[PDB]
């Protein structure tokens, strides 16, 4: 390096840093991923139960 | 699944019945004709030990 014009100086390299990032939920494998071909998806559910049976 | 639906109306219907019998009734829903009391049946009475949180 040159500090001005007449003058040298000594030079210590860089200093670099990094904003954290967190991976909790990446790490529980807690999704699962299906790959489409259209933007519309479709979903069925289904209920069942049980009854009363009255004296007869 | 109509033979499912039966099975676990049935199976309901036992565990009812099951818990009935401890608070002393029988359990016919719907029928006078076998709606016992066993307290009144036997010619005994109920005893409450009541406990108290509070203190």
């Amino acid at each position: 390096m040159q500090n001005g014009d007449f003058q040298i100086l000594d030079y210590t390299g860089l200093i670099s840093t990094m904003p954290r990032v967190d991976t909790l939920l990446q790490s529980m494998n807690l999704f699962t991923e299906h790959f489409g071909r259209t933007t519309v998806a479709r979903i069925e559910r289904l209920d069942d139960g049980a009854g009363d049976i009255k004296a007869v | 699944r109509h033979m499912a639906r039966i099975r676990r109306s049935h199976a309901i219907l036992k565990s009812k019945a099951m818990y009935a019998a401890l608070k002393g009734t029988s359990w016919s829903p719907d029928d006078p004709v076998s709606d016992y009391n066993y307290y009144d049946v036997w010619g005994a009475t109920q005893t409450t030990a009541d406990v108290d949180f509070t203190k």
